């Protein structure tokens, strides 16, 4: 109903509703909720013992907590899978002292010592582990759904029963079926790919719906992160559009700092920690001004000039107002250099780099009728030197030169590269005509002392202007 | 734990670090899965020791040498000993054309306050 | 004149003087139709004085000065001295350096001679 997008922006932010202080400590314990869930979830996972035995390995060659506690708690769970492998695989896999003996292997894993670079891995791992089981059901929908004229609801039925070893090819080959009695036309790939399942399932050593429901509450967990990390981010866009008034100067809009800030408060929602007992707004208010000098820095100038030259260009421009206030007169750059602590070169070089370059539509003139970029010089000129001589000197070169009725004319025309593509020097004309490289030069002095006196290349010498 | 704290405590600068972290004179340490980098207290220990043998004027390869066999239980004191025999025999060597130097030059520069005449004899003897 | 016998004359080579003629303490030779360097007889003595001092008698940042005041040509025989006076301030700061620097040694770094008793703390000493 409008046209503006900063004030639709700011409808979508009045849509949602703000926090008091016991919502925000709300907000951070759902955040906590949803990160604990991933947390707990991924101590089920097989996978999790091989990545602390690395973890273990990586940190052998090592507030903060003593490293001994780093070497003897990420162990335990080494021992728990080795006393649980003979349960879990061996001797069925369905039991109840194995599922408890998984419990008991989830419940002794708070030993995190949180790294963001160690939560990534894990979760790249189960996804590419989740994409792989999902596009393994993807093609086996593709050659039962599509194909052999059966529709989706005669799948599922036989697909959540074991997915484990062929019963589920020939339960698709039921008690009738006409349409599906191709079965070699169909098998080539169905138990190639179960092949496939059986050997992930026993690289994880566990069956796929134990596994697939570990991937849904993975889902479920992330989904509530997701939707926490939503209403963080959307309760605090007032914390932005209040934060950005002290940088609206002319280098960029007022949106693109906005929406550098809504991604520095979506790091700082991950950085928060909230178990020391801050506010949400002080400590996401030094990432959005991070965040906002970054965006000042990288954009808001034509010449991309770097973020700690940024900086000190802004303690040079305040060195410099500070000044002017106390002086009265123009900050010469002296003064700035010994306040600076720098040498007076660097900041002339500073000094230059000033600003963004005058636009091209800026009225120059006394009217509206030539804006700039009708008084710019080529910097590829074409003079009337430029233009005439290059052909010119060319023209004579190849009159002169072919009274030159031997060799001579020919490997000097390779010598510095006239009528030809490459340059080459005495080596590379060598070995077409004459190898050794002093005879080439010989000629060449020849043909200089031939050139040079002035009886009949006087119109190559007037050529010197 | 980081390098640059570590450097301002034992007083060293973080260019002399990475500087013998490019070359093979400090043992690179473990990577902490960020832009930084840990230290144990054993590459303190070699760090303050390497800053010691560089600030009483041995030259790098001998200190290399010596922090190679530091560290570790075998610890041999007799070859590296003869080795910084022969250093300090190469810095007396050192010292004795140095002051060879000092006692032929010092002995010809009395006269001539710098006057505009054009007439010196230290230079048509030594040239 | 091309330098390779005056080269073995001065006792050094091209890639030594080449860098002496790209610092700011040599005058621009002359140059024969060709890119060579030509040097004269004051351009040899130049050449003699700054290899009389750089290989025998000073190193580069007092053979500057010398060869810069060579070529004045009134030359000072109390400003050398006073230039001398400071150098051989600074050699014997660096010789009480290396002094102390040897004592140092010959008292924290005496051990056990050559046998079968190995880990020596010394190094453990020496480093503080
Ligand atoms: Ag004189």
């Amino acid at each position: 109903r409008t046209t503006d997008p900063v004030r639709m922006y700011m409808r979508e932010m009045g849509t949602v509703e703000l926090l008091t202080r016991e919502g925000e400590i709300d907000i951070a314990k759902r955040i906590e909720d949803g990160i604990n869930q991933v947390q707990c979830s991924v101590a089920e996972y097989p996978e999790a013992i091989t990545y602390l035995l690395e973890q273990y390995d990586r940190v052998e060659a090592e507030n903060s907590i003593d490293p001994e506690l780093a070497r003897e708690k990420f162990a335990e769970l080494r021992a728990q899978y080795v006393v649980t492998r003979d349960t879990i695989k061996a001797k069925g896999r369905s039991h109840a002292t194995a599922q408890e003996e998984i419990l008991k292997l989830s419940e002794v894993f708070k030993q995190f010592r949180l790294v963001p670079k160690q939560f990534d891995y894990l979760v790249n791992s189960m996804r590419v582990m989740m994409d792989r089981v999902r596009t393994q059901e993807r093609l086996i929908m593709k050659l039962c759904v599509e194909q052999c004229k059966m529709p989706k609801k005669n799948f599922i039925t036989l697909f959540t029963g074991n997915e484990t070893s062929d019963t589920w090819f020939n339960a698709a080959i039921a008690m009738n079926k006409p349409w599906s009695e191709k079965l070699h036309d169909v098998s080539e790939e169905v138990h190639r790919a179960l092949q496939k399942l059986q050997q992930i399932e026993e690289e994880t050593g566990l069956t796929i719906e134990q596994v697939k429901d570990i991937n849904r509450r993975m889902s479920i967990g992330e989904a509530k992160a997701r939707r926490a990390k939503k209403e963080m981010v959307e309760a605090n866009l007032r914390l932005v559009i209040s934060i950005a008034k002290k940088y609206t100067n002319r280098g960029l809009q007022f949106l693109d700092l906005i929406q550098e800030g809504n991604i520095g408060l979506m790091k700082a929602v991950d950085k928060f920690e909230y178990r020391r007992g801050y506010k949400f707004s002080t400590y996401a208010t030094w990432w959005i001004r991070q965040a906002i000098t970054r965006s000042i820095a990288d954009q808001a100038r034509t010449i991309r000039i770097p973020v700690h030259m940024i900086e000190t260009i802004n303690k040079l421009n305040r060195i410099s107002r500070q000044m002017l206030q106390e002086m009265g007169r123009e900050p010469t750059p002296e003064e700035l250099a010994e306040r600076m602590l720098m040498p007076e070169d660097k900041i002339r070089k500073v000094l230059k780099i000033a600003k963004e370059p005058i636009s091209m539509e800026t009225p120059i003139g006394d009217d509206e009728d030539s804006h700039l970029g009708d008084f710019i010089e080529d910097t590829t000129l074409e003079l009337p030197l430029d233009s005439a001589t290059t052909e010119s000197l060319r023209a004579a070169t190849h009159d002169v030169l072919a009274g030159l009725t031997a060799r001579e004319a020919k490997v000097l025309r390779m010598r510095f590269g006239i009528d030809m593509n490459t340059d080459y020097t005495l080596e590379e004309v060598g070995k077409q005509f004459d190898v050794t490289r002093e005879r080439i030069r010989q000629i060449e002095a020849k043909a200089l002392r031939k050139l040079r006196h002035p009886s009949r290349s006087e119109v190559l010498r007037s050529f010197l202007d | 734990m980081n390098i640059s704290d570590v450097a301002k405590i034992t007083g060293l600068t973080s260019k002399a670090i990475r500087f013998y972290e490019e070359k093979g004179l400090v043992t690179p340490p473990m990577r902490s899965e960020n832009g930084y980098r840990t230290y144990t207290q054993q590459h303190l220990n070699e760090l303050t020791l390497l800053r010691q043998a560089r600030q009483v004027g041995f030259n790098l390869e001998e200190s290399g040498e010596l922090v190679n066999l530091f560290n570790d239980p075998q610890r041999h004191s007799a070859d590296v000993k003869r080795r910084t025999l022969e250093k300090v025999a190469e810095i007396e060597r050192h010292i004795e054309e140095l002051q060879s130097m000092r006692d032929q030059l010092l002995a010809l520069a009395n006269a001539c306050p710098g006057d505009d005449s054009a007439d010196c004899p230290i230079i048509e003897n030594l040239s």
